[PDB]
């Protein structure tokens, strides 16, 4: 699995693989890791289907009482708390990676990664999953501060589909969504709109 | 728990010109005493002596074997060998079996063949030899026997004192031992005499 | 497990064994013989893991006679507990290690008498007196409460029925018949067996 | 935590005259791979304490949460009454050993550094309940690369200044760069002293010599 | 994950005709580190009793805050202080509720009876204890016992008079066993802390072994 | 185990302490760790003591055959290459970490060889449960082309540093200075620890141990 | 351990060693293993000394409330069977408490054998601990129900000595009690050392 | 392990136990009784594991003896049978297992003489002569080849005293004495010890 | 670990870490893991230091003798060969990475990757390691066809440093070689000679 969630100013742009595998038999070739938790909240998911799933519906009932109650839109940093409370209390018994990327009108766009274990950290950029591995490097290169939405749509977009040229887990199309206060955007891209990459052939 | 199968404890000290080798005499199996008379002290030469504590089947079988190869040497070199040159040979036997090794750790007390000049020393299972100019201990009351022999070792003690030190170590390190006992015997090594002494001990 | 037992005497050696052979829960044998006359004066008492005790009492034994027949006089007691010591102690850092635990005893016109005591590690010990097998344990302290140096071979039967009348009160195992023999100047005699 | 997960390495901390100085690489491994580069491994906890936490970096925020909680609502009470460096690492240490009793440690070694009535704490808790106080503390491999180089200072002049303990630090900062694989050159140096806790930046150790 | 860890550690107690002296090196250590050069492993429990505790230190801390806690409630409650008696009675049940789970701690009590006269308890690491003249316990035991049986018990030794211990007799005793178990024993050997307890109290005297 | 070696301007300085220990007691309190390989080679050992006082006698044993072959004086190079190709044809199984040091017809030359086989020809090197307190003692004093007493002072600062750090390592340091023109081994360099002075008499006098039986054998 | 006791014409004697070992450690020769329930009932203790004083002296503890509520000195059966029921509870834990409870009743000298493992069973002789078997022979030789005191005393001695000499684990002084009709008394605390010389 | 045999005639059932406490290669006790009497028509001998014996078979006796003295009746061997097998399977897969392997004499007016067998995996069985333990693999052979369903009581103990015997010269355990009962009308009788 | 090597027209660019590591101890934090097997041929090994230490020594071994017997400078192709014959023959006793990589008179420069488990593969570019996984994506997203010795010099100098910033087992100084007809050029990147990357800020 390969997820990254990008900030720029104004919001943040999740996107994600399509392969939910068992074993090395690819059960659903596309896939949505990314799910809204809320209207301007989504998560990217990765690690085990069935406890992420189980995870993302527990905080979206939770956010949505939360923020019927004070009558406000919720927060990006108590999405990722809420997150971050359940995925430490059950450490042993759930296999999830999360990465929370949305908009608020008090921090803008916010990227937080939950990462195994119940950790949280606010990052600029976030990777997680099994092809993260091969992209380290590649996001610690291209990375630049001040990318527009655009930039960080196609340095997602090109790092997703390095990984899923990599990883026997990663695979399928690259599914991208942009949060802004405007609102989500999600695109899927297949085939060739997948960035392609030579392979240097002797 | 190899070594603490058959229990065991020999301890050699030195003195001016003498030098003192005790054993326990217990042999057992477990908790079980088979015997009260086992030898573990056996004579290299006639100033010259070896204890060995472990594995009584491997104190017997290095013991022999020990004695085949000083023959050999003594009748071809035609001279008594050295302390020094008997403790090379232990540890030559003994790394000879590193991978696979005999059960048991030697103390040499001897006095030069010549310059007659106490020396005493102790090799690990795999043959390390470590000489020292006071005391050496091996056995299953070793640490009993460290803390005894470093509390009354003094230098340049006479042979009635090394008799008596060696003694009252030996009797109060197998007194907090349960394995080890059933009786205790010194040899006193000097230029021209060797006395044997059985000490009163627990027989529990 | 079996039993075997040994009490040197002043001019003698007197040993008893158990004479009964088991499956598992059943005695396929009750006259079974763990006693080999290694010589005409030299007996081995050997107990242990099924095969092993005869494939290696009779190796013994075949040797010892080879040694007779190859130089016109025998083994004494001494050199043959050693003999047996010595291929016992180097077939067990083998792939082939006899699982025995053994009791010689012989007399020699010289030294005289001698039991001696090898378990299956091979560590020979010479004792006075000496048992083999879990019935050692509730006999060996009868023996050591009775036994004194200048025993007579008819006090020493009847310490050897006081340690087997222990086991027929207190041990688990149905050892009903034992096997006595002695040993001396005239060679080794048999004696009857203390049944019960 | 029964298995370990993001972790930090070394924690080290040094009494001197008139505070205490502690130290932390902003680094969280995931087994090897260094990937939170940014992440304070260094509490201020009251006015007067300060806390460095080396292993589960989860478990240390789950302590930052609850420690961070009891000093708000001493604080609400205003009796003037307040936790002392003492009293911080003696709940660290009871907070510790029922974890550990429950057979669910927190995995994390934590040195605590305070400076209350004139007089300086530098303690050691560890996961098991097993806790003392020091001149020189080290966490990780900082206890067998850096406390002996600080144990040899801090025997020869027994009180540092805080310059000397500010030197001390960088140059066993510096050795656990060289010799410790989960390092990261970018760290954090906190001090308290009368004036309060301060935690510097993203230091470096730039003073690294490569003549290879 | 382990729950225990041996911190080292070794406790000595020798009883006399009106004195009791409780005495423990102190270093506390892990593997084959050294945590503290300055960790007592004595402890007052009353003006007229001290306690020697070695093992693992998380459970040698928790345990003496147990006693201490123990103490004030028999006092709250009885309205007089425990006696050397009560508490080595009151430990053996303290050690054995956690028998499934135990405190892996060497206990020896040093203390004066209720007729002023010496007495040393041992006990083990789940209760069991009782009344002795002199104890060792911790790393070096085997090697402090064996002298101590020789010397103040007069054992494997003829024509020899059996005098009372003096105090001094019995001071340079715990200084030489304890000199020689740092020469043995890598666990003992940074200080030796004895605890002296008479009618005037516990008077405390520190000695310097040998740094590794 | 604290041994370390350093490489300075005129040749190689190798430092050791003396403790050898069985389980957590120590045996010997004066052992040697540094041993002759060559008039101009010598090595200190750590690990398995049997092992490391085998595998130097040995390759001593094959130098000085091949040094009375080609007359000429050994190499650093070739007491590697043999340790080494040794090491590795056990997998290990023969514990001997190594820090070789010596003066050849090249200069001098400092390696470290770790019981699988593996080498590493470095300026300064440590070995033995101490090495990392003599890493931190190196990596924080060590400067290029030192005199021999800065060099020596080094050596016994990162042993120092094992010996008061270190539970497996304690005792006497010992320094081996090799030059091309002089090899000074100084066994009791330093002696930093000592046994404290008795403060009692626990000698026993004669009639103290009561015997059973005694046999005096008079020797000629 | 080596303990003993056995029902005699005259009463009931009780005697065991003193010997308490960690591991190959003799950790004491002066332990006291055997425990005085009562002025007329005694327990001995052999396998682990915390577990075995901490059984007895909560029987000790459970004896006192009896007598205190029904204002009568429990059975020796009674007593044994609150030990049997009590270990019973925690079998499997790995309590190791072999036990022998002995004393007067109104039916007379009784003498029960309490294990760890479940076991309680009346008897005129039993022997329990790593000595047992070897004091087992010497009593069963000399044994006798018409055996007069002094001769009962010295059999006990006699069993105990014999296995403190073939056992490890066994040694220290043989602590030899009476109990009679009028209760129990503390015949005597001879060192194996000393036996060593008159049985020689 | 322990020896249990019954056999059911006519008109009454005879049962036999060993009576060997043992303790480890030891026999601690010769006059052992495993025979437990619920009723004046009931008894129960059960065999097994330590402590798991004697606790679940007083609880059984002390349930049996409460029916009688809050009903003025007594069970009967059937409903005795019945309720033990529900106390022993119930206890089956809870924490606290008793492993007791049981056989069940009684008899009753209406359905005569009854032995049931049951295993410490609680099933009964009701069958004309049983056994339990490792004495009963050498035992229950003679009983199928001598035994009638009309053998009298006097030809009952001769066919039971063949078992014994066969015990006495095969089985590998010393199991000396036998206690001997019978129930029948008149209620359990216990005849004399068969020892050997 | 982190080895690499490229071939360009004319020769081939060797690059690696100086990091040997006991756990999470730097034994030697200036190691030479580029090795030279004869005048223009060098290998990167990656693995076990003793084992890679040993197998290189053999071949360095065998292929002078073959040298000098074959009065030729050897191929690159031969060395691999020898490489692969012993890393096959004992897969299941050596645990030892290799990038042969060299120039040859016949065939030019010419990278060969024998990887673990004792397989032979030419490749354009070779990496190896545990540092490889996180430079997989920009290896293959940065790397053209035409590079030249100075491009292949950058290429391999940045692709290792990024690999040493986010491997523990690698790390130190990255040590370079230049393999051609010429000779063989070698060059130590240290300190702020070592390629950097701005990290974020969030
Ligand atoms: C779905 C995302 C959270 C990421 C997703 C993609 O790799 N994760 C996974 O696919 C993980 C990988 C690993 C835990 C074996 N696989 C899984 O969680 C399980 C494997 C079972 C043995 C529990 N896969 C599976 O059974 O497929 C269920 C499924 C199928 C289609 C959609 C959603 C879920
Ligand atoms: C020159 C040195 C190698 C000597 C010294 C320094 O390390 N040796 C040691 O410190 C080691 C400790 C161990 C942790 C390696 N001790 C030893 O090697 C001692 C030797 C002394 C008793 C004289 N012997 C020993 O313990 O060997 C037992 C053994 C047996 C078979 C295989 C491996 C080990
Ligand atoms: C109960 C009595 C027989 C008294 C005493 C005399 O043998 N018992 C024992 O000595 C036996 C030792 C061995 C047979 C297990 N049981 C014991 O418990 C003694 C305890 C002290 C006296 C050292 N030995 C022992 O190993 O205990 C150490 C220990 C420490 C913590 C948990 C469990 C056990
Ligand atoms: C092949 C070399 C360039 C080494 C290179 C690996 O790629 N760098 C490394 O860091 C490798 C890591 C490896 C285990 C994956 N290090 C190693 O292989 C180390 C090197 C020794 C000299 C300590 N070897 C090792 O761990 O076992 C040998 C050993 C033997 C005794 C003590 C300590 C270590």
């Amino acid at each position: 699995t390969t997820i990254m969630a990008v900030q720029f100013d104004g919001g943040v742009v999740l996107g994600a693989d399509s392969r939910t595998t068992t074993g090395s038999y690819i059960a659903n070739r596309v896939t949505d890791k990314l799910t809204p938790i809320h209207d301007r909240i989504f998560c990217c998911r990765s690690g085990s289907a069935a406890d992420t799933q189980a995870v993302a519906d527990a905080v979206t009932y939770q956010l949505g009482f939360h923020s019927i109650e004070l009558n406000e839109p919720p927060l990006v940093h108590t999405a990722a708390s809420l997150f971050k409370e359940m995925c430490y209390r059950y450490r042993e018994d759930l296999m999830a990676g999360i990465i929370i990327a949305g908009w608020d009108p008090q921090e803008g766009g916010q990227v937080y990664s939950v990462p195994m274990g119940g950790m949280m950290v606010r990052q600029s950029f976030a990777i997680g999953g099994s092809g993260s591995s091969y992209i380290y490097g590649y996001v610690d290169a291209t990375y630049r501060e001040g990318m527009t939405k655009e930039e960080c749509l196609q340095f997602t977009a090109n790092a997703l589909a390095l990984a899923m040229e990599r990883d026997g887990s990663s695979g399928g199309v690259i599914r991208l969504a942009a949060i802004a206060e405007s609102g989500v955007e999600r695109q899927v891209l297949l085939g060739d709109q997948i960035p392609k990459f030579a392979v240097a052939t002797l | 728990s190899i070594m603490s199968y058959n229990g065991g404890a020999v301890m050699a000290m030195k003195g001016k010109n003498c030098v003192a080798i005790a054993a326990d005499r217990r042999f057992g199996i477990q908790a079980q005493m088979v015997t009260t008379d086992f030898q573990k002290i056996f004579p290299m030469g006639d100033r010259l002596y070896i204890g060995l504590a472990g594995l009584a089947t491997d104190v017997q079988t290095v013991a022999q074997r020990l004695k085949f190869r000083l023959n050999l040497y003594e009748l071809k070199e035609g001279r008594q060998i050295k302390p020094y040159t008997l403790m090379s040979m232990v540890a030559n036997l003994l790394y000879e079996k590193r991978f696979g090794p005999y059960y048991t750790e030697p103390v040499i007390a001897g006095l030069d063949p010549k310059t007659f000049k106490p020396f005493i020393c102790s090799l690990d299972l795999i043959g390390c030899p470590m000489v020292t100019d006071d005391f050496v201990v091996s056995g299953t009351c070793a640490e009993q026997m460290y803390g005894m022999c470093e509390s009354l070792w003094e230098p340049n003690m006479d042979p009635d004192h090394l008799f008596e030190t060696i003694s009252q170590a030996m009797l109060n390190a197998v007194d907090r031992d349960a394995v080890s006992g059933m009786g205790v015997i010194v040899h006193i090594i000097e230029k021209d005499k060797i006395t044997t002494r059985t000490l009163k001990a627990r027989m529990d | 497990m079996e039993y075997l037992i040994g009490i040197q005497g002043p001019d003698y050696v007197l040993v008893a064994s158990d004479r009964v052979a088991a499956s598992n829960i059943v005695q396929m044998k009750d006259d079974h013989d763990k006693m080999f006359k290694m010589s005409e004066k030299i007996l081995l008492l050997c107990v242990g893991e099924a095969g092993d005790t005869v494939q290696f009492a009779e190796y013994i034994q075949k040797n010892v006679q080879l040694y007779k027949m190859r130089n016109g006089y025998e083994l004494s007691p001494t050199a043959a507990a050693n003999f047996t010591r010595r291929n016992l102690a180097d077939c067990l850092r083998s792939r082939t290690p006899y699982h025995v635990n053994l009791l010689l005893a012989g007399y020699d016109e010289h030294e005289g008498p001698a039991l001696y005591y090898m378990d299956y590690l091979a560590a020979l010990a010479k004792a006075p007196f000496a048992a083999h097998g879990y019935g050692a344990f509730l006999t060996l302290s009868i023996l050591d409460r009775y036994y004194t140096p200048t025993i007579s071979r008819e006090r020493a039967v009847e310490l050897l029925r006081k340690c087997l009348e222990e086991l027929q009160k207190r041990f688990i195992l149905n050892l009903p018949t034992f096997s006595v023999r002695i040993i001396d100047k005239n060679g080794i005699h048999d004696l009857d067996n203390i049944s019960f | 935590t029964q298995n370990p997960m993001v972790t930090g390495t070394s924690v080290l901390g040094v009494k001197f005259e008139g505070g205490v100085v502690i130290a932390a690489d902003m680094l969280g491994s995931y087994g090897s791979l260094a990937r939170f580069r940014n992440i304070s491994r260094i509490m201020r906890v009251n006015n007067s304490t300060m806390l460095g936490a080396s292993g589960d970096y989860a478990d240390f925020q789950y302590l930052k949460q609850v420690l961070g909680q009891m000093v708000i609502d001493e604080e609400l009470l205003g009796d003037g009454h307040s936790y002392s460096p003492r009293a911080i690492h003696s709940w660290l240490t009871r907070a510790m050993y029922s974890r550990r009793s429950k057979m669910n440690p927190l995995w994390n070694t934590m040195v605590i550094g305070g400076y209350a009535d004139g007089e300086s704490f530098l303690g050691y808790v560890d996961m098991l309940g097993v806790a003392y106080e020091a001149p020189s503390l080290a966490t990780g491999y900082g206890a067998y690369l850096a406390q002996p180089l600080l144990r040899e200072v801090l025997e020869k002049q027994p009180v540092l200044s805080q310059t000397e303990a500010r030197d001390l630090v960088e140059r066993c900062m510096r050795v656990l760069y060289y010799r410790d694989a989960r390092s990261y050159n970018r760290f954090q140096i906190a001090t308290v002293t009368e004036k309060g806790v301060e935690i510097e930046g993203p230091l470096s150790t730039e003073t690294n010599w490569d003549i290879a | 994950f382990s729950p225990y860890v041996f911190n080292g550690g070794t406790i000595l107690a020798i009883a006399g005709e009106d004195f009791a002296i409780v005495a423990s090196d102190t270093r506390l250590s892990e593997g084959f580190s050294i945590h503290t050069r300055d960790s007592p492993k004595c402890y007052k429990l009353t003006d007229k009793t001290v306690i020697g505790c070695s093992g693992f230190h998380g459970d040698c801390l928790t345990l003496t805050k147990i006693i201490e806690a123990r103490l004030k409630m028999y006092k709250h409650s009885n309205n007089k202080a425990m006696t050397t008696g009560a508490i080595a009675a009151m430990l053996s049940t303290i050690l054995y509720s956690r028998r499934f789970f135990p405190y892996y701690v060497y206990n020896i009590i040093g203390g004066l009876d209720e007729e002023g006269k010496g007495a040393v308890y041992s006990f083990d690491p789940v209760g069991s204890y009782q009344r002795d003249s002199f104890k060792a316990g911790g790393s070096a035991s085997a090697m402090l016992q064996p002298l101590l049986d020789n010397q103040v018990g007069f054992k494997n030794m003829q024509n020899v008079e059996h005098v009372p211990l003096s105090l001094d007799r019995a001071m340079r005793l715990v200084k030489d066993v304890f000199i020689s178990a740092a020469e043995r024993d890598v666990y003992t050997g940074d200080a030796l802390r004895i605890c002296i307890v008479t009618k005037e109290g516990i008077r405390e005297e520190t000695v310097s072994l040998r740094k590794d | 185990t604290t041994i370390a070696g350093v490489v300075y301007k005129d040749g190689i300085v190798l430092g050791a302490d003396t403790r050898a220990t069985e389980g957590m007691v120590v045996a010997d309190k004066n052992c040697s760790k540094i041993h002759f390989i060559s008039p101009n080679i010598y090595c200190c050992g750590a690990g398995t003591a049997a092992d490391t006082d085998m595998t130097t006698q040995l390759i001593s044993s094959n130098l000085e055959l091949h040094s009375l072959s080609t007359g000429r004086l050994p190499r650093v190079v070739t007491a590697n290459r043999m340790l080494k190709q040794m090491l590795f044809r056990y997998q290990g199984y023969i514990g001997a970490a190594l820090v070789l040091g010596g003066v050849d017809v090249t200069g001098p030359h400092l390696y470290s060889i770790y019981p699988h086989g593996s080498t590493d020809k470095l300026p300064y090197v440590t070995m033995g449960s101490g090495s990392l307190a003599a890493m931190a003692v190196f990596e924080d004093k060590f400067r290029p082309d030192m005199e021999e007493e800065e060099a020596k002072n080094l050596v016994s600062e990162a042993i120092a540093a094992g010996i008061f750090n270190d539970l497996g390592s304690g005792s006497n340091i010992d320094l081996c200075v090799i030059s091309k023109n002089k090899l000074d081994f100084l066994r009791p360099y330093t002696v930093p620890n000592k046994k404290g002075t008795r403060l009692g008499r626990y000698r026993c006098e004669k009639g103290t141990t009561a015997v059973l039986t005694e046999k005096i054998t008079p020797l000629e | 351990t080596t303990t003993l006791a056995f029902k005699f014409r005259h009463g009931v004697i009780v005697a065991a060693d003193s010997r308490a070992t960690a591991g190959a450690y003799i950790a004491s020769q002066t332990v006291k293993k055997v425990i005085e329930i009562n002025p007329y009932l005694l327990g001995t203790m052999a396998g682990g000394a915390a577990d075995c004083s901490f059984w007895e002296r909560l029987l000790a503890r459970q004896c006192r409330i009896y007598e205190l509520r029904n204002k009568e000195r429990i059975s020796v059966a009674a007593a044994s069977k609150l030990l049997a029921n009590m270990v019973y509870q925690y079998k499997g834990m790995g309590l190791s408490m072999g036990t022998m409870i002995c004393g007067w009743d109104k039916r007379g000298p009784g003498l029960y054998y309490v294990d760890s493992e479940g076991n309680r069973i009346s008897g005129a002789t039993f022997s329990v601990g790593s000595g047992s078997v070897y004091a087992y022979g010497v009593m069963d030789r000399g044994y006798s129900y018409d055996l007069e005191v002094e001769q009962a005393y010295d059999l006990a001695r006699r069993a105990i000595y014999q296995a403190t000499y073939r056992d490890a684990y066994s040694g220290g002084a043989v602590n030899l009690y009476h109990v009679r009709e009028d209760g129990w008394i503390r015949v005597s605390s001879d060192n194996v050392a000393d036996l060593h010389e008159k049985y020689s």
